[PDB]
């Protein structure tokens, strides 16, 4: 059974970047993304 | 964004008066139009705030050690010793810009709707943007946040303005000291040199003045014997009352239409400002801009966002 | 090519399934239709007159008494027309701003490659393709997204012979034992060389500099043939 529920907004996932003093993250792959933007003219 | 306002037509024009409401029914759907316009303005205000501040996929956090190659971000980093985890600069901005008149405005059909995102949520978004930009450079804006030492990121930025990175690596202490001095002077120059920060107060003053004028227009007779509906209803028969009631209805309907039109124009201006702010957040905070004078005077290195009442503050770090 | 084909195939579903946008065009259409409907519905309001029909007032009254009802209807309908035209002007200004943005996006995303962040989609903009939609435009933004990040140790400079070496274009990385130089947006480790690096000063200024060997192909060939020449001279003399 479903009901109407009220909640506080989640702004997104919490991500603690592994920032360090001499540490770097470098991508070994890539993705080709095709996104869409609709604009009234 | 600006203040979201809702107006009850029947309360404003014909407050708890059935004869006046029955007469107002003869004017058609003007008030449904006004209600729709105000609802659109409010939804647009929420959309403006979301499009400016909700530019991060994740709520990024800064590591417990606050060393970034000698750079001093504590005045713009969140303060955990606060109910709302605002920074020093953000707390100053919220204290100096401040939003009975309110009771009377609420007393005749004119209410104020709270924004969807609380100031705590806007501060959280700004904190996430700051953590992303000082822990991962411009990588978090194009995908996953890739960590990089802040000195190496600053070397990348120096390369992005035409200066070899050995210059920054050999003047790192001097550059950190200069940035620290400038960010320290920010806390004084933001409120002493004036210039801007009058835009937010101007928005607040314009909205308050518009609401005050709208609620003051209820004291105008508009050619009627009295500006009080109860007086006209108590001193006249419905035939003779209807003329005064119609005069008051016409005057108050004109006042409402004027208020809604000015609100629409001001909302368009605020929407343009918010689109500009969203573009600046994308192109100055989430990246390094080559556009001249778009992210400050000089060769843009980076930018930092801060939340302000109904607005955003961009601290532009440039090379001169 | 396979990734682009997959994404462009998913576009035909995500355009109408994920919603998000494409409600802007329908919102414009709905706003215009609703405005016209309100304008034409305002003709049924009496505005204080005996009737909302002009013929009825003309048929039931003399011109002296008719003129009052006619003037009431005129005032009401003139107010309705003025309201409609003002809302139309404001909406036209909004549509003009949107069209200026769309023209800028066509110039800077379709006719070129943009360096502006998030102007032509999320990620590093590669290209854009226009499509026509009722009263609007659709931009298919093709962008590059880094995917599989790996962890590396990094240094700002390399110290070899009392000289600080900086990468010409890239970043110094180490898996733990060996030091390479790679391009900053894609892992392609190369041996640190005088060709990938430039020298600036000594190793006493840069914070975080590490010793690692910077190889010189010229000196390698030179001393490699110098050893052979020395052997030749040794065998010739004795
Ligand atoms: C980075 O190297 C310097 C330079 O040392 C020289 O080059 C090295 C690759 C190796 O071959 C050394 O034997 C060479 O001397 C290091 O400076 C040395 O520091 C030690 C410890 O204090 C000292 O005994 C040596 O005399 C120094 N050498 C010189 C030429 O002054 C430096 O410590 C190295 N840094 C790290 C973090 O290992
Ligand atoms: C990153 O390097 C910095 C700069 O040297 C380190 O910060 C120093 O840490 C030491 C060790 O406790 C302290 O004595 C110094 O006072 C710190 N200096 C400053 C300016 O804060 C930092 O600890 C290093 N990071 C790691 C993870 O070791
Ligand atoms: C980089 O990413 C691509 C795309 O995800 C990988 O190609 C996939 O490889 C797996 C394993 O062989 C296959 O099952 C998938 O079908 C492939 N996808 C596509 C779209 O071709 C590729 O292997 C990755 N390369 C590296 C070096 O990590
Ligand atoms: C960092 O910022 C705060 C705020 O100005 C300052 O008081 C503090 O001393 C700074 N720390 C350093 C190490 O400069
Ligand atoms: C790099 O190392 C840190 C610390 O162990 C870890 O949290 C982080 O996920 C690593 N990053 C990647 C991309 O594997
Ligand atoms: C680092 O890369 C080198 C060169 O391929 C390799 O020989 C070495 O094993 C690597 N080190 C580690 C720990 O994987």
């Amino acid at each position: 059974s479903q009901s109407i529920i009220a909640y506080t907004m989640s702004l997104g996932a919490e991500n603690s970047v592994a920032y360090s003093n001499n540490s770097i993250a470098i991508p070994t792959n890539f993705t080709i993304s095709v996104t869409t933007e609709i604009l009234p003219v | 964004s600006m203040t979201k306002t809702s107006v009850d037509c029947t309360m404003y024009i014909c407050g708890d008066s059935t004869e006046c409401s029955n007469l107002l029914l003869q004017y058609g759907s003007f008030c449904t139009q006004l209600k729709r316009a105000l609802t659109g303005i409010a939804v647009e205000q929420d959309k403006n705030t979301q499009e400016v501040f909700a530019q991060v996929k994740q709520i990024y956090k800064t590591p417990p050690i606050k060393y970034f190659g000698g750079f001093n971000f504590s005045q713009i980093l969140p303060d955990p010793s606060k109910p709302s985890k605002r920074s020093f600069i953000e707390d100053l901005l919220f204290n100096k810009v401040t939003l009975d008149l309110i009771c009377a405005q609420k007393f005749n059909g004119l209410t104020v709707l709270p924004p969807l995102l609380t100031d705590e949520m806007i501060a959280q978004y700004t904190s996430a943007l700051l953590a992303g930009t000082i822990t991962s450079g411009w990588t978090f804006g194009a995908g996953a946040a890739l960590q990089i030492p802040f000195a190496m990121q600053m070397a990348y930025r120096f390369n992005g303005i035409g200066v070899t990175q050995n210059v920054l690596y050999e003047n790192q202490k001097l550059i950190a000291n200069q940035f620290n001095s400038a960010i320290g002077k920010i806390q004084d120059s933001l409120f002493s040199t004036a210039s801007a920060l009058g835009k937010l107060q101007d928005v607040v003053n314009h909205n308050a003045q518009a609401l005050n004028t709208l609620v003051k227009q209820l004291s105008s007779k508009f050619g009627a014997i009295s500006s009080v509906l109860n007086d006209i209803l108590s001193r006249l028969d419905p035939p003779e009352a209807e003329v005064q009631i119609d005069r008051l209805i016409t005057g108050r309907l004109q006042s409402l239409q004027t208020y809604v039109t000015q609100q629409l124009i001001r909302a368009a201006e605020i929407r343009a400002s918010a689109n500009l702010a969203a573009t600046k957040m994308s192109e100055c905070v989430l990246g390094q801009s080559k556009r001249v004078d778009f992210c400050g005077k000089g060769y843009h290195l980076m930018s930092f966002p801060q939340s302000a009442p109904h607005g955003v503050v961009f601290l532009h770090v440039t090379y001169v | 090519a396979n990734q682009f084909n997959s994404a462009i195939g998913k576009i035909q579903d995500s355009l109408f399934s994920t919603a998000s946008a494409l409600g802007k065009l329908q919102d414009v259409v709905n706003h215009n239709a609703q405005a016209l409907n309100t304008l034409v519905k305002q003709l049924s309001s009496k505005f204080g007159a005996i009737s909302s029909v002009l013929n009825d007032i003309l048929s039931r009254l003399d011109p002296p008494e008719a003129e009052v009802q006619i003037d009431r209807l005129i005032t009401g309908r003139l107010q309705s027309l003025q309201t409609y035209v003002t809302q139309q002007l404001i909406r036209a200004a909004e549509i003009r701003a949107s069209a200026n943005l769309a023209a800028t996006k066509m110039s800077e995303c379709v006719l070129g490659q943009s360096k502006r962040v998030d102007f032509c989609g999320k990620g590093y903009h590669l290209m854009s393709f226009p499509q026509s939609a009722p009263h609007g435009v659709v931009f298919l933004h093709v962008t590059y997204v880094p995917a599989q990040e790996k962890n590396f140790t990094t240094a700002p400079a390399i110290c070899h012979d009392g000289k600080a070496h900086f990468p010409r274009e890239g970043v110094f990385v180490s898996n733990g034992t060996h030091w390479f130089v790679t391009q900053r947006n894609f892992y392609e480790p190369q041996i640190i060389t005088t060709d990938n690096t430039f020298v600036s000063g000594n190793c006493d200024v840069v914070i975080g500099i590490v010793n690692n060997t910077v190889y010189d192909p010229l000196q390698l060939e030179l001393d490699s043939f110098k050893e052979e020449l020395d052997k030749y001279f040794k065998n010739h003399t004795s």
